[PDB]
RNA sequence: ACCAAAGCUAGCUCAACAUACUAAACAAAUACAAAAAUACACCAAAAUAAAAUAAAACAUUCACCUAACAUUAAAGUAUAGGAGAUAGAAAUUUUUAUCCUGACGCUAUAGAGAUAGUACCGUAAGGGAAAGAUGAAAGAAUAAAAUAAAAGUAAAAAAAAGCAAAGAUUACCCCUUCUACCUUUUGCAUAAUGGUUUAACCAGAAAAAAUCUAACAAAGAGAACUUUAGCUAGAUACCCCGAAACCAGACGAGCUACCCAUGAGCAGUUUAAAAGAACCAACUCAUCUAUGUGGCAAAAUAGUGAGAAGACUUGUAGGUAGAGGUGAAAA
RNA sequence: CUCGCACACGCUUACAUCAGUAACUAAUAAUAUACUGAUAAUUAACAACCAAUAAACCAAAACAACACUAAAACGUUUAUUAAUUACAUUGUUAACCCAACACAGGAGUGCACCAAGGAAAGAUUAAAAGAAGUAAAAGGAACUCGGCAAACACAAACCCCGCCU
RNA sequence: ACUUCCAAUCAGUGAAAUUAACCUUCCCGUGAAGAGGCGGGAAUAAAAAAAUAAGACGAGAAGACCCUAUGGAGCUUUAAUU
């Protein structure tokens, strides 16, 4: 009769965890933009021309 | 701490007494037993820190450092060339910082690197007429040194400020033994001047 | 009743190994030998079964005849309860009699 | 255990040249391990077949059983995918194509009843599957008429053949 | 007594889905006019009436507030006023109720 | 479409060799009521094993059954037996060392009981289980692959008539023809027995004489024996589940029978009375009837009853143990 | 509507604070004394542990004055010794224990019968049958094995077998 | 006659003995000697809920009665052996 359910899903995080990685984690590229590069408004009237 | 472990276990890249670890093992569980050929600690010659070259997998010739070996199953982890890629930050509404996973290989898809040649060479260990155990390599003939790589704790004996309660290396290196036949009873005894006049009686061990 | 969904891995068992290839080879010692060694000299096996034929009685006669005082204690004791079990349905049990 | 119901809505159909009818679009869901009883969530499932999800809805806002409520929470999370995931628009526009009630899996306890006997006692789960289709609900089909039985009647004595003739 | 036989599922599918058994479906489902959710023709909204009661609840939490005691009750008339109105003429000889919410749509001042 | 299905490891079995045989752990506490540092002691012991069974009963007897030092033969011979069942030697003979050790043994209802003598059921001796499955990586769970195949249900309730099927038919029925299956019997559709259905598991075993095939043949067999066509070798053989019982050794008087210690209860009322007197509670027994009968209860609830200062109830703890204990005899 | 507080014996954190209950436990829901996780707790004056030898002593407890038969638990003093030295160790929770259950059962003592402790009905309809309770015309055992049961009755007498408790 | 617990409808949780397969009628006759199934005739749209217990030789316990078994045991003695 003391038989009962098994596998309740669940995620959890903690900072422990998160520090008591032996290798770093490796990110092949930064995350962010560094610069956002702000082009004039002209621009969709000055590709029209060419020189 | 040590940690105890089940007769049989497999390990995935997790130490034993971490929260991951146990949400995929659960104490309750037990699997199958891969096989591992065994390797004597005299015939394992992969350290974590040199440079070794990936042999089998979906990029052949490559270089990369070892950053973790895994001695219970034969695994040597290079830094990000076997990579995979998972999430990490996981809520609700938001999921992101898509983080390169590296995945697990054997030694025998694994050949160390010669310094000066840059190319995978047999390794084999010699003894030398110095005493030191070096490895050898087979085809140029070269010893390749030790992967002299920083440790877990992650702090360098190089660079290091002593606190409120560390004591100096003078201190500690000061010799005050005066090896004579007294017990640390009698010596303390004497130095602060207890004095005991009265002696036990006779007692009997059975 | 249910079979299995997969294919096994194929043993792939080689003919010409060291066991099967000198397999049975001292078998006529004693024929080209000038009979100096009986062909029963090379069976290996357990100490009271080497040379010797006998039905399921008679073996475990044998055995505690041989190395019945080697034995275990329980191992002492289930032999006797199986010879007595054999003594009796062989002698006082059967069809033909 | 067995999962199928899930997976269907990974279906990746290939794109429908011009001048084809248009798809109707076909939803699947489900909730799984449900306290309800199987039998009992049978009778509400039977109730909502053919008819659209307004409608449906409304049947089930007003009836007693446990598992109204129940049917009613998977109906509207069904639709909310409906209309989000998939590119279907007008979120009144769906019919309950097919509504089934299956078996989860059962606890075993012990009941008492007295003189030192016992019996088994089983805890009872259900599942419960709902399939939405894009469109008006079908039309129900009436009982046949008086010239449909007669239709049927004089044809089935126009098929007569000879029986072992020749 | 005990059944003499195991009934076939061919019998049961009959008996466990007669019409009888059958949920019968309701045809006196209309929408509210004031709130449009739904409701039945002969039962007051559910949505409507909770409402009201969350109200009541919030008047009758102040008065109990206004009465310390638990045998202390008024022997006049009750007036419920909210925020930015004063007692008229006619309201005045009874216990004011005060309540610092703007008075709802639905409840009407006489 | 649910419930389910599939996997191959964990380990085990039988030997061989073999050191020579109560492992691992013992800082402190462990035979006061074990794991509680510390006070004048007592300490210890043996007496042939019996019976279930076979002799178709059963009394003499009944292999192995504690202690043999083996193998090839003498031999199932001499002998011992209600001379019945069956029991059964010796004199005298034979045996060349070490390696060649592994598997025509099992693969999660198998193999040890074992993931374990742990959960759990017993006061105690004792009994004793079920239970694992992804991948190279789950530090690839908006995760992936695989059968979608047992009974049971859903998709899809049913339409006169019959061991449920067959002959058929343009057509599912309608028509015609047929007394379920095993066991047990002179004879069973029998209203004689057993089975809800599914998966896994579960029951014929021995080589004296013989027949078939072959080697060699007045001789055969790799010693020991048989021989007036015989000797040697191979092949062909004889089940499973179940009693009431019998004997030996352990563990049980925390319930109950009786007794030895040490304690604790009996209010009011009636009488010179604490009189195995009287009325009636607490308290202790359980007369009669009704509910209850898988029940609240493996002996109870409701009403009603008998005793209630005694040969009375009752707590703690100790004593008597199965050829017995105990008993105001009900075996 | 009324078995309430405490100790002994037993059970062994099931008690307390906070949070969670999709599911597991409660034979249902709310929910949390009973299910899950974290944290916390019972402090000795009461109770356990708590001297030996020799000697004197016939004289009951029952309001004990004094007696009965069944002859009765209950010690003081003198002498010889006894480490003498703040604070030792241990039991302190609970809605609980024995009965397979959160069982209408079994369970010792002190003091109250309450100032304390608790809820017979989940929501309806008001059929039969069944169980429990109240009332009844005229008759009052005509019922039935028997006046079993029930009753506004609560009495009188004979016989058989055992004397009586 | 009237109340309460049951009862019937609604909501929640949800057990047991039992079960060869059943598409599971009546009558007379037959028959291992008492037929839902055989034979001769009758009756016959299909299902649900609530009731009464004639039959299914109903369910429960490998009949306690009786006999058999070269099957047991308790008791008694003028059985046999001791
Ligand atoms: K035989
Ligand atoms: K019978
Ligand atoms: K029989
Ligand atoms: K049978
Ligand atoms: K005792
Ligand atoms: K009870
Ligand atoms: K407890
Ligand atoms: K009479
Ligand atoms: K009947
Ligand atoms: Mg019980
Ligand atoms: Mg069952
Ligand atoms: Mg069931
Ligand atoms: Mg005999
Ligand atoms: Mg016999
Ligand atoms: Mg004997
Ligand atoms: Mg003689
Ligand atoms: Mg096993
Ligand atoms: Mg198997
Ligand atoms: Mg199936
Ligand atoms: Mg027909
Ligand atoms: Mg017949
Ligand atoms: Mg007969
Ligand atoms: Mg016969
Ligand atoms: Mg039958
Ligand atoms: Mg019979
Ligand atoms: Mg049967
Ligand atoms: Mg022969
Ligand atoms: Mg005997
Ligand atoms: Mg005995
Ligand atoms: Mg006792
Ligand atoms: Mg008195
Ligand atoms: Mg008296
Ligand atoms: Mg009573
Ligand atoms: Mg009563
Ligand atoms: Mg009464
Ligand atoms: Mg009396
Ligand atoms: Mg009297
Ligand atoms: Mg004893
Ligand atoms: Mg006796
Ligand atoms: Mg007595
Ligand atoms: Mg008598
Ligand atoms: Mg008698
Ligand atoms: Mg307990
Ligand atoms: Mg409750
Ligand atoms: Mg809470
Ligand atoms: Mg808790
Ligand atoms: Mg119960
Ligand atoms: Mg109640
Ligand atoms: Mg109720
Ligand atoms: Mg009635
Ligand atoms: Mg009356
Ligand atoms: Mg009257
Ligand atoms: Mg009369
Ligand atoms: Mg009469
Ligand atoms: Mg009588
Ligand atoms: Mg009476
Ligand atoms: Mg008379
Ligand atoms: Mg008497
Ligand atoms: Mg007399
Ligand atoms: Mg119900
Ligand atoms: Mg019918
Ligand atoms: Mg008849
Ligand atoms: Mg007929
Ligand atoms: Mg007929
Ligand atoms: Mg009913
Ligand atoms: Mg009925
Ligand atoms: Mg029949
Ligand atoms: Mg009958
Ligand atoms: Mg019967
Ligand atoms: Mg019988
Ligand atoms: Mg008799
Ligand atoms: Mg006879
Ligand atoms: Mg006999
Ligand atoms: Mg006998
Ligand atoms: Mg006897
Ligand atoms: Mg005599
Ligand atoms: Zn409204």
């Amino acid at each position: 009769s003391e038989k009962e359910f098994v596998e309740h899903a669940r995620k959890a995080g903690l900072v422990i965890p998160h520090e008591r990685l032996e290798r770093p984690i490796h990110l092949a590229c930064t995350a962010g933009i560094f610069d956002a590069y702000v082009p004039p408004e002209g621009d969709a009237r000055i590709s029209s021309l060419s020189k | 701490s040590k940690v105890t472990l089940p007769p049989n276990y497999r390990y995935g890249m997790s130490r034993p007494g971490s929260l991951s670890d146990k949400r995929k093992n659960p104490p309750g569980t037990r699997r199958r037993r891969v096989p591992v050929e065994p390797i004597s600690d005299e015939d394992w010659h992969l350290f974590c820190g040199d440079k070794v070259e990936i042999l089998e997998g979906k990029d052949a010739g490559k270089q990369g450092k070892v950053v973790q070996v895994i001695r219970q199953r034969n695994w040597v982890v290079v830094e990000g060339l076997n990579t995979h890629y998972r999430y990490v930050g996981k809520t609700v509404d938001y999921r992101g910082t898509m983080i390169p996973s590296e995945a697990p290989l054997l030694h025998n898809q694994v050949k160390l690197v010669d310094p000066t040649d840059r190319k995978p060479t047999d390794v084999e260990w010699r003894f030398t007429e110095a005493g030191e155990r070096v490895r050898v390599s087979t085809r140029s003939g070269r010893i390749i040194p030790k992967p002299e790589f920083p440790r877990a704790d992650g702090i360098v004996p190089e660079t290091w400020i002593d606190g409120p309660k560390d004591t100096s290396v003078e201190d500690a290196l000061e010799k005050t033994y005066v090896p004579r036949l007294k017990t640390l009873e009698e010596e303390v005894m004497e130095a602060m001047g207890i004095q005991e006049t009265r002696r036990h009686k006779k007692v009997y061990w059975y | 009743f249910h079979v299995r969904v997969t294919l096994p891995p194929r043993k792939v068992v080689d003919r010409w190994n060291e066991k099967r290839a000198m397999f049975g080879v001292y078998d006529n010692i004693g024929i080209l030998g000038n009979f100096e060694k009986h062909p029963k000299e090379l069976i290996k096996g357990p100490i009271w079964l080497r040379g010797w034929k006998g039905n399921e009685l008679q073996r475990c006669i044998r055995k505690k005849r041989m190395v019945g005082n080697r034995m275990f204690i329980d191992d002492l004791h289930n032999l006797n309860k199986r010879i007595s079990y054999l003594y009796k349905h062989f002698n006082r049990h059967g069809k033909y009699r | 255990i067995s999962r199928k119901w899930e997976k269907k809505n990974k279906i990746v159909y290939p794109p429908q040249l011009p001048g084809e009818p248009r798809r109707p679009a076909e939803i699947y869901h489900c909730r799984r391990q449900i306290k309800y009883s199987k039998d009992k969530m049978w009778y509400l499932a039977k109730l909502i077949r053919g008819m659209s999800i307004d409608q449906a809805l409304a049947q089930l806002e007003f009836s007693d059983k446990k598992g109204a409520q129940i049917i009613k929470e998977v109906l509207l999370e069904a639709q909310d995918m409906a209309v989000r995931d998939h590119n279907v628009e007008f979120r009144s526009n769906l019919y309950v194509a097919e509504s089934t009630s299956g078996r989860g899996q059962y606890l075993k306890r012990i009941r008492y009843h007295g003189r030192g006997r016992f019996g088994i006692m089983e805890k009872v789960f259900c599942h419960y599957f709902v399939k939405l289709v894009e469109g008006p609900p079908p039309p129900r089909e009436a009982p046949k008429t008086a010239v449909a039985h007669a239709r049927e009647y004089i044809q089935e004595l126009r098929n007569r053949t000879i029986t072992h003739a020749l | 007594a005990a059944p003499k036989n195991r009934r076939s599922i061919e019998v049961n599918r009959c008996r466990r889905r007669n019409p009888q058994k059958l949920i019968k479906v309701k045809n006196n489902i209309d929408v509210c006019p004031e709130c449009g959710h739904l409701k039945q023709k002969h039962i007051l909204c559910g949505y409507c009436y909770e409402k009201v009661r969350k109200e009541t609840a919030e008047i009758r939490r102040q008065m109990g507030k206004q009465e310390g005691g638990p045998f202390r009750a008024p022997t006049t008339e009750t007036v419920v006023l909210y925020s930015g109105e004063t007692p008229s003429e006619q309201d005045q000889g009874k216990r004011i109720i005060e309540r610092e919410r703007k008075r709802p749509s639905w409840f009407t001042q006489n």
